[PDB]
């Protein structure tokens, strides 16, 4: 195209500006936590900002890229949802997942999607008159193995696998409380893994079951996005467990 | 259902059986050759007929899968090799065709065998073969073949099949290249001549 | 030359917003009231008709009520200019989906196709985003009745009741106060919408020249998209107006 | 709306004109050539739901072409209030068909319609590569279009009752299935009026 | 083109569909263990039938498309909607250089009427129906159902209709076909039915 | 099939045509106008295969419209010839259209006959459709090669009437289109040579030969 | 204002001088060519035990007998590696044998500098990448270690270090590492040098080693192998 | 012959939340010639000032008042060059429509088409919007129609509208002088009066152009016919 | 094989015998395009290094197009791979041409006879559709079996001991070459003038013209 005006140009600081501007926008808010289980991986976002008049059924902030790959996203500002920005990454990733499954008869792994996120951010960098998305995605899924995985990506396009991680509103603070909660029993019992996601989200700001939405994946079976009614019952049971340990 | 690269499944291995042949079936252009090529150590395949065509499609199959397997650190399956070959070849069609490769690997749902031909047929069966003269062969073999044959037990099965096959067959200047594939490895049992095995057995 | 002129409004800010979307956000607020409420037998839209003169042709059905499909309809808050190109594009997309699927298009499916385009402008290209925020109303098989809102980068949210435009905070709070998550029927639902428009708008008795209200109602298994005429609207105004009169006493 | 070939997917339309109305009969069958196994699937579309165009023969080209035309119809319908006339659609169809090369869409159109909401009747039939003809007499259309026109010109008093007409046109269909072999069984009549669609089910062999 | 063998008998207690495993190139059978009904989704099926090669080809693309709607909508896609979308996709491929006639066989769960089968002709024509055959065989089986019809037919009676056909198929038909996969589908899972 | 002629006379241009428009030798329609009126200035006669002729006139009419408005010159028949030759080449010489373009420039009235060839053909006086030579042959015969306007108008009408008589394909009304460059007098009935016999007697029937079990209006 | 495309009176481009600095930001990688084989060592430098240490990678395969350690922005390098995978197997289709360290490295380097910020095609770079790659393998010719720069200057090395310690480490290698030092000793040399840039001591979860040795394909060292070199440093 | 084009941000939103370019374009049309359109409901009449301020202009074929097609016309106000490309473009759309349908393009349909063009000029960079306001007229499908399209890419429906210099006074004089359910003759008379209320003073028949629109078509009258009208009005 | 239509014929017959490091390639000394032979001089054989000698024959139009190309592929290979032309050059070129000629059917059999740049001798045979194989006998042309046999019987020594009881030496192969060419004229009637045998070594190119007997 005609637009080739600079938006990204390299720094002597050894960085790309947009990527760093994005990284702080995931520091400042939109808590998304993920834990990896032993049959099931669960990811959760807190905030859809259900003010008790909004719809909860059709709103998606966790989107299924595939039936064995799902991502939960975050990056926030004053323009609070960057759902739009995510929605591009979501649509291109959706076709690519399906596409990989047509060509290669193994079910697409999270490791393929994570390299694909690293190249999309980069490609936008090299092209003239174009800028990296602000998103960070917690890519969840199942391989050829049928092994549950949770991988996390950053706005630069670098990926690591992690058993349990928290990002948003102090990434390290939510993760270090959650670090005690990650035990051998917790990862084994599937039901305990669902609680682990919810239990982390509660540390930043407590209560709300409508604000919290989490999606669950079991084996290579399709994504199931849980009802808010299921969440409310779960936060009530989590709050009593905190009093029991302590 | 036809020769030139043929495979039949067992639990322990698959049998890989192939011909060394040059040109059409009317004369050879060489005598020394092995047309058997190792694209990956996942298994061996090699054909004949329309020579450029078999080599071309397998070479694409080999490129895609090998890069994906090697970089990702995830082993590619029977299903994946077959899907790459299939997708490529229909597109390329109208630029000669005659690919006859037999795909093997062991998967999460157990051992899987798919037969890849240049029509666009993708088949699992007792024994399948793509190329030409094995079409006759699948008839006698099925009788003497169990669902699960051991490797040693399978080697003896090949030797008898062949030894009668040379008597019936009138194609000369061939070798039977015998390979057993134990999964994501490929080893060569023996590369015995078709003329030798009639005397032995 | 060229970069210098480029104000770098396409740049990300550290906070995690796009300058353009934020400036577009203000363009929606200047402009008139567009509110949508969910009801249990149909769904209704109420939009501010801003074309009052005594010499009006009415060459269009309405200049803010747009029937995008033969199963969707929408209302506008923002700029008429952006609204006209956009409204046409919304029609090709709604209509192609109708061809393939042959069932009414989700309100969610309808905001997302456009979103890519909105986002494209803002991030790069140095192209303005569209100055309108659209309230789409529809019924689709899967969820039943739904309302969807789109913003200037295509940020979407499913809402039972929402309002954007002039005195957006006032309209949405008021409507939040009486109604919370789908407590009313189609009859009562028109009477609230006109009531909200009444308070927000400078004319505090309204007529049918001041308001234009559109209904989308599911009858005999098929979605009917109708822009209500001036005659039907006056009846709805007298019902809310009378309800206000009792309130005082 | 429009299709490829003429009887290679069945479908036959005949119209008789009434002062008030137009009556149209067509079989309600479907499936390629001779076989007309299944009976639930349409050929006639509505282009105002008081104006129709029907193209008749193969179902694939019937649904692909009909839908792709509907998108453009619709955009015009919403834009200008006065939804496109009879006359506008015949010409639109002529231009849309000629435009293709690959899988040539040669329909034999029957337009069945009073114009807009107004009470002025039209019936027309077009040729395979369907250049438009204005007429207000009577229309029969199909592979053997000229046979249905002849007979449609001969049957009426002048303009029988709408009631009388559903019965005539149903009988016109019944004799014609015997004359071809590419269609047969099941008959649907759409009496197309200026404010209503009366759908009537005629007796089948 | 029609010279396969499918039958699908729709009822709302079950839907029984059967097909032969008999994809034959040359003189012998390449598939004779592979199933001829493909899984688009766990409650949805497409049965592709035509030429041997063209069958495998139609399914893989289609499989991606069904799943994708499931993801997009965040519920199971509408049956009506899928069946029409599978008709647009087969007509689009028809334009493309390789001409493909494909008989598709839609099994879906719809909001009504119950378990449902939506029927697809080699005129590339989507049609709602009850009582269908695919292949050259469609012509005789549709007719047998027509003498004795029931569309709420119990499983025992389904076996009787089947058996009068199976003996006929063995001696009068050019498909003696002793290799068949027969399945009866309830609304939750695939159950395997007796094969004669 | 069709019988069309247009003439260059001592006045302006008179087009003569039989009604019927046929898809081959069989009538698709027995109503409308074969000689078509376009913009005010341009009239075109049509002949040969129906499908190729109507559409060619229509497409050129858009092109000619653009050229007329911008240039603000009245349409030239040589100009009209070049546009049909270029368009028909674009298509690749598919179908049969013998086309009669006739328009009045500021000079004389000018008439051309373009066959499907994609030629640059200058007539003297021409008739089209059927066989180009066969129709053209008449002009040499009845016209002395210029006579007064009124005498010429009866002459074309008489020659065209003979082709209608000799060749039964043309049927119904004979239309004469008197074309200037803003005046288009479309005289439906110059001569009616033939018409049908009244369809007074029915072939209607009561329901007892076919019946109806429905009368309902869906919503 | 002035552009970034311009040459300075120093006689170098601005964008490129910044890109070298980008190499300096990241983690250190050591690639040593020994004649017994080529070892590549990289620091994990994990700060959390919740991470799974296998999936922190900074050694990725160009080929099935060539391994590559990369330094500077981890993300920026990954694209170059993606394009490299397609070329090595492509090379197998055409030549009918596997790609060499030299052939792959010169082809990626052409792309490294192409930059035109305005009025240049979107299928070409607006800015150069700030990554230094170390391509280390043994191929048909023998053990070779080639070094690639973000300036698109490729050169053959025997011992090269890149990352934060790049100048310091490179000097220090020239000293210990020679061609009178065996392969296992190369692994010991790299480990000592690694520690200043690292925040902690050397461990088997804080190094990742992979050696490609003659007659063998690329092997990723297992936990036992990492631990044997940890014992004696 | 080597360029890629430039697209830059002066065409993106300011902090005020309104578009910097649109306000300036509206200023260009205000500076223009006054133009009134009145729908009679017996035909549409459009009047503009013929003059360009020197009357050494031939204008017997060059007009401000141009037919697009058989019964739809545009009258403009604002910029002359920008209008010239819009006249030419508008025709091209009309004929495209003419090929498919056989009827000439409706005023309702035509404006949306034109509106896309106005939009490209605003939204992309390295261009600027057209500074021409259009009065679009037609009589088709049994009703006469008048549309307005302003330079931004908005289209508005009016039954009597005034433009240019003293656009405000024209709208009020129209409200006052013209009433509903009057005839075509009355409409023609009122437009020349709105132009009197909208730049005042001396008129000749080479200072005004009046064109009448019916299903017979749009025509701009000859200099003589316009002269007779002048004498009627005050 | 195929009877010249797709591309012009130019006759000629190629025999190839590999020993262990000496390989003889023979083809007739003629340039044809028409039934008559234009000139005895030819440039069918082209040498790229002393390491590799290529022979393209048959249709003259094919012969010039591919042989020059092979010189280009050699240049590219020395630069990038850093292996001098030889075996490696040979495998690569046969794939790209054989795609090019085989939809519109192949009328040239190029034969790369060389030593690898690491050593070991290869003699490579395409049908005309991509295959490369190492051989110790080769017959190539329409008569793609007429020479093959002599090399199978004499070189391999399978049911033969009277050409050598083992396998041929350098002295022995050159003696046999003159004999084989004299024989060919008798059977194959598509030759005129002279037969040229080039013997390719890693250490000596040899050329000899031999009159048609």
């Amino acid at each position: 195209m005609s637009y080739d005006r600079a938006i990204t140009v390299f720094s002597p600081d050894g960085h790309l500006f947009q990527v760093e501007y994005a990284q702080e926008a995931v520091k400042k808010g939109s808590t998304a936590v993920g834990v990896r289980g032993r049959d099931i991986v669960v990811l959760g976002v807190e905030k859809k900002s259900v003010a008790k008049l909004q719809d909860e059924r059709t709103v998606r902030k966790i989107c299924a890229l595939d039936d064995n790959v799902c991502m939960a996203f975050a990056v926030v500002a004053s323009v609070s949802g960057l759902t739009a920005d995510a929605r591009i990454v979501i649509n291109r990733a959706r076709v690519e997942c399906q596409s990989h499954r047509l060509t290669v008869g193994d079910p697409v792994t999270v490791e393929y999607i994570t390299r694909y996120i690293a190249s999309l951010k980069q490609r936008y960098t090299q092209s003239n008159g174009r800028r990296p998305f602000g998103i960070s995605a917690l890519i969840v899924g199942f391989d050829f193995d049928g092994t549950p995985r949770l991988y996390q990506t950053d706005p630069s396009g670098t990926y690591h696998a992690w058993k349990a991680n928290a990002i948003g509103r102090g990434a390290k603070s939510v993760r270090e409380f959650l670090e005690k909660n990650y035990t051998d029993d917790a990862i084994e019992t599937d039901d305990l893994t669902i609680k682990l996601v919810i239990k982390a989200l509660l540390e930043v700001v407590q209560s709300g079951g409508k604000n919290i939405e989490l999606a669950v994946m079991r084996r290579d079976q399709p994504l199931k996005i849980l009802s808010p009614e299921e969440i409310e019952k779960y936060v009530a049971e989590i709050e009593k467990e905190k009093e029991e340990n302590e | 259902t036809t020769t030139l690269a043929f495979k039949f499944q067992h639990g322990v291995i698959v049998a890989a059986d192939s011909r060394a042949t040059a040109g059409p079936y009317i004369a050879s252009q060489t005598v020394k050759k092995v047309i058997e090529i190792n694209p990956y150590l996942l298994g061996t395949m090699a054909g004949g007929a329309a020579d450029c065509s078999f080599w071309e499609r397998l070479l694409a199959r080999q490129c895609r899968i090998y890069e994906l397997r090697n970089k990702e650190r995830i082993s590619v399956a029977a299903a994946s090799k077959l899907l790459a070959n299939m997708v490529y070849q229909y597109k390329g069609m109208g630029l000669s065709m005659g690919t006859m490769i037999c795909g093997w690997d062991k998967r999460g749902p157990g051992l899987y065998y798919v037969d890849s031909e240049g029509n666009r047929i993708s088949g699992t069966a007792f024994s399948v073969g793509s190329g030409s003269v094995y079409a006759f062969g699948v008839m006698d073999r099925g009788y003497s073949y169990d669902l699960q044959v051991e490797e040693a037990y399978d080697l003896a099965r090949r030797a008898i099949y062949q030894a009668t096959y040379r008597d019936a067959y009138s194609g000369g200047a061939v070798n039977l290249y015998h390979v057993r594939e134990d999964g994501w490895i490929r080893v060569s049992s023996d590369n015995v001549a078709d003329l030798h095995d009639k005397y032995t057995s | 030359m060229s970069r210098r002129y480029d104000s770098r409004t396409t740049i990300f800010s550290p906070e995690g917003r796009l300058y353009q979307v934020e400036y577009a956000m203000e363009a929606i607020g200047h402009a008139g009231t567009c509110l949508g409420i969910l009801a249990n037998d149909g769904v209704l839209l109420a939009a501010e008709r801003r074309n009052i003169h005594k010499l009006l042709d009415e060459v269009f059905f309405s200049e803010k009520i747009y029937k995008l499909n033969e199963d969707m309809a929408c209302s506008v808050a923002g700029i008429t200019s952006d609204a006209n190109v956009l409204t046409n594009e919304l029609r090709l997309i709604a209509q192609r989906y109708l061809l393939q699927y042959q069932e009414p298009i989700p309100c969610e499916q309808l905001v997302t196709a456009l979103c890519d385009i909105k986002q494209a402008y803002t991030q790069f290209g140095g192209k303005r985003p569209f100055g309108v925020s659209l309230l789409y109303i529809g019924w689709d098989k899967h969820y039943g009745f739904q309302l969807y809102q789109s913003d200037p980068s295509g940020n979407y949210g499913g809402w039972k009741a929402t309002c954007i435009g002039n005195n957006s905070a006032a309209a949405v709070s008021m409507l939040k106060q009486d109604y919370k998550e789908g407590e009313m029927t189609l009859k009562s639902a028109l009477a609230l919408a006109v009531k909200v428009l009444n308070k927000t708008m400078d004319v505090s008795k309204l007529s049918a020249e001041k308001v234009e209200i559109a209904t989308l109602t599911r009858e005999n298994g098929k979605t009917v998209i109708r822009v209500l005429k001036q005659k039907e609207v006056e009846q709805l105004i007298k019902k809310h107006e009378e309800e206000e009169a009792k309130a005082e006493r | 709306m429009s299709v490829m070939s003429y009887n290679g997917g069945a479908v036959m339309a005949m119209k008789g004109k009434n002062c008030v109305a137009i009556a149209a009969d067509r079989r309600f069958g479907i499936q390629a050539q001779m076989v007309t196994t299944d009976f639930q699937k349409i050929f006639p579309m509505g282009d105002r739901l008081y104006i129709g165009l029907a193209g008749l023969a193969t179902d694939v080209q019937t649904v692909a072409q009909r839908l792709k035309f509907r998108l453009n119809l619709y955009e015009l319908k919403e834009g200008r209030q006065i939804k496109p006339y009879t006359l506008m659609s015949m010409v639109a169809n002529l231009l849309y068909e000629k435009r293709f090369g690959p899988y040539y869409t040669e329909p034999v159109i029957a337009g069945l319609d009073p114009k807009t909401f107004k009470p002025f009747i039209c019936s027309l039939d077009l040729i395979g590569c369907p250049m438009v003809t204005d007429d207000f007499v009577v229309s029969g259309t199909c592979s053997e279009q000229m046979y249905g026109m002849c007979e449609s010109l001969w049957e009426p008093n002048m303009d029988p009752e709408h009631l009388f007409e559903t019965i005539s046109q149903a009988m016109l269909n019944a004799v014609d299935r015997d004359a071809v072999s590419g269609m047969g069984v099941i008959v649907h009549i759409i009496e197309k009026d200026k404010i209503t669609t009366r759908t009537l089910k005629a007796r089948m062999d | 083109m029609e010279y396969l063998i499918g039958i699908q008998g729709p009822d709302y207690v079950l839907v029984a569909s059967d097909r032969v495993a008999a994809s034959n190139i040359v003189q012998m059978k390449d598939d004779h263990d592979k199933m001829f009904k493909m899984s688009e989704k766990i409650l949805l099926l497409c049965v592709g039938e035509a030429g041997d090669t063209v069958q495998f080809a139609e399914y893989i693309q289609k499989n991606v498309q069904l799943y994708k709607m499931r993801n997009g909508y965040e519920l199971s896609p509408t049956a009506a909607a899928n069946f029409t979308r599978r008709n647009l996709a087969d007509c689009l491929r028809s334009r493309t250089p390789y001409h493909v006639n494909l008989l598709l066989a839609g099994y879906d769960e719809h909001e009504g009427p119950a378990l449902y089968y939506m029927d697809y002709l080699a005129a590339l024509a989507k049609a709602p129906f009850a009582a269908h055959g695919y292949g050259a065989f469609l012509t005789l089986s549709i007719l047998d159902r027509y003498y004795t019809p029931t569309i709420s037919r119990e499983r025992a009676v389904e076996l009787l209709r089947k058996c009068l056909e199976e003996l006929q198929k063995r001696f009068i038909l050019n498909l003696p076909t002793f290799s068949v996969r027969v399945i009866d589908k309830d609304g939750i899972h695939n159950l395997e039915n007796i094969t004669f | 099939t069709t019988i069309a002629g247009v003439v260059y006379k001592d006045g302006i241009v008179l087009g003569a045509d039989t009604r019927a428009t046929e898809g081959m030798v069989v009538a698709d329609k027995n109503c409308s106008k074969i000689h078509f009126i376009s913009p005010n200035i341009y009239c075109c006669g049509a002949g040969t295969a129906a499908d190729t002729d109507m559409t060619t006139q229509l497409i050129s009419s858009n092109l000619e419209l653009h050229s007329l408005t911008t240039g603000r010159l009245p349409r030239v028949v040589t100009a009209n010839r070049m546009l049909k030759q270029m368009l028909f080449r674009y298509q690749g010489y598919i179908g049969a259209a013998l086309v009669l373009g006739g328009v009045d420039v500021t000079g004389p009235h000018l008439y051309s006959i373009y066959p499907h060839g994609s030629t640059d053909k200058l007539p003297y006086v021409t008739m089209g459709s059927g066989s180009l030579a066969a129709m053209a042959v008449f002009e040499d015969k009845f016209r002395p090669d210029m006579e007064e306007e009124e005498a010429k108008k009866l002459v074309s009408e008489a020659i065209a009437a003979g082709i209608f008589n000799d060749l039964g394909s043309g049927s119904n009304i004979d239309l004469c289109v008197i074309s200037k460059s803003k005046l288009d007098f479309l005289r439906p009935y110059s001569v009616p040579n033939k018409k049908g016999t009244r369809f007074g007697r029915y072939r209607c029937e009561k329901g007892t030969t076919a019946v109806l079990t429905e009368k309902v209006t869906p919503l | 204002d002035r552009g970034v495309n311009t040459f300075s009176p120093e006689g170098r481009l601005f964008q490129v001088e910044y890109a070298i600095e980008g190499h300096k930001l990241g983690s250190t990688a050591i690639g040593i060519q020994t004649s017994e084989g080529v070892c590549l060592a990289v620091e994990k430098r994990i700060t959390s035990p919740l991470m799974e240490p296998s999936s922190i990678e900074k050694i990725v395969e160009i080929d099935a007998h060539i391994g590559c350690a990369m330094s500077g922005l981890i993300a920026d390098a990954k694209t170059l590696i993606d394009k490299a995978r397609v070329e090595t197997q492509n090379h197998w289709f055409t030549y009918n044998e596997t790609m060499t360290v030299e052939s792959v490295t010169q082809a990626v380097s052409n792309l490294a500098l192409q930059f035109g910020e305005e009025d240049a095609d979107p299928g070409a770079m607006s800015r150069p990448f700030g990554v230094a790659l170390l391509f280390g393998g043994v191929d048909e010719k023998g053990p070779q270690l080639f070094h690639m720069d973000p300036s698109g200057t490729f050169v053959q090395c025997d011992a090269r270090a890149i990352g934060s310690a790049s100048e310091g480490a490179q000097s220090s290698l020239q000293e210990v590492y020679h061609k009178s030092t065996t392969l296992k000793e190369a692994i010991k040399s790299s480990l000592i040098i690694l520690k200043q840039v690292m925040e902690e001591k050397l461990n088997a979860t804080n190094i990742e080693l992979a050696t490609v040795q003659p007659g063998q394909n690329f092997h990723m060292f297992t936990k036992e192998e990492l631990e044997e070199v940890i014992k004696d440093i | 012959m080597a360029e890629r084009g430039y697209s830059f941000s002066l065409t993106t939103f300011s902090p005020s939340g309104k578009l910097v370019q649109i306000e300036y374009a509206l200023a260009a049309v205000a500076g223009g010639a006054p133009s009134v359109g009145i729908k009679a409901a017996n035909g549409v009449v459009l009047a503009t000032e013929k003059k360009q301020k020197s009357i050494l202009y031939d204008e017997r074929s060059v007009h401000k008042v141009e037919p697009i097609t058989k019964h739809i016309g545009l009258v403009y106000s604002g910029m002359g060059p920008d209008y010239r490309v819009l006249v030419h473009r508008a025709r091209k759309l009309a004929q495209q429509y003419y090929l498919v349908y056989q009827e000439p393009i409706p005023t309702a349909q035509l404006v949306q088409r034109v509106a896309s063009v106005m939009q490209e000029y605003t939204q992309s960079g390295g261009v600027r919007p057209f500074g021409v306001s259009l009065l679009i007229c037609g009589w088709n499908e049994g009703r006469p129609y008048l549309f307005q399209s302003d330079p931004s890419g908005a289209y508005f429906a009016w039954k009597a509208t005034a433009m240019g210099k003293n656009y405000v006074n024209g709208k009020t004089f129209l409200e006052k002088r013209y009433n509903e359910d009057l005839e075509l003759e009355d409409a023609i008379h009122t437009a020349i009066l709105t132009l009197k209320e909208s730049f005042e003073g001396q008129m000749t028949e080479d200072n005004i152009e009046v064109g009448i629109c019916n299903e017979a078509g749009f025509r701009r009258l000859t200099p003589t016919e316009v002269r007779d009208y002048l004498a009627a009005i005050a | 094989r195929f009877s010249p239509y797709a591309f012009n014929g130019g006759t000629v017959l190629a025999i190839a015998g590999e020993d262990f490091s000496i390989v003889a390639s023979d083809t007739r000394l003629s340039e044809g395009f028409s039934i008559h032979t234009r000139d005895s001089p030819k440039c069918y054989k082209l040498t790229d290094k002393t390491v590799i000698g290529c022979s393209g024959f048959h249709g003259d139009c094919l012969t010039l197009t591919k042989i020059i190309e092979a010189r280009l592929k050699m240049y590219k290979h020395s630069n990038n791979k850093a292996m001098t032309t030889g075996a490696i050059a040979a495998m690569l070129s046969t794939i790209l041409y054989s795609r090019r000629f085989f939809p519109y059917y192949v009328y040239n059999i190029i034969e790369g006879l060389d030593e690898e740049g690491k050593g070991a001798v290869y003699s490579f045979d395409p049908v005309g559709s991509y295959q490369r194989d190492s051989f110790k006998a080769g017959g190539s042309a329409s008569a793609m079996l007429q020479p093959l046999l002599d090399n199978q019987v004499g070189f391999k020594n399978m049911q033969n001991v009277e050409h050598v009881p083992l396998t041929l030496d350098r002295a022995m192969r050159l003696v046999k070459d003159v004999f084989i060419s004299a024989a060919e004229r008798d059977v194959y009637t598509g030759d005129a003038l002279r037969i040229c045998i080039v013997t390719k070594e890693g250490i000596r190119e040899e050329t000899v013209p031999l009159r048609k007997d």
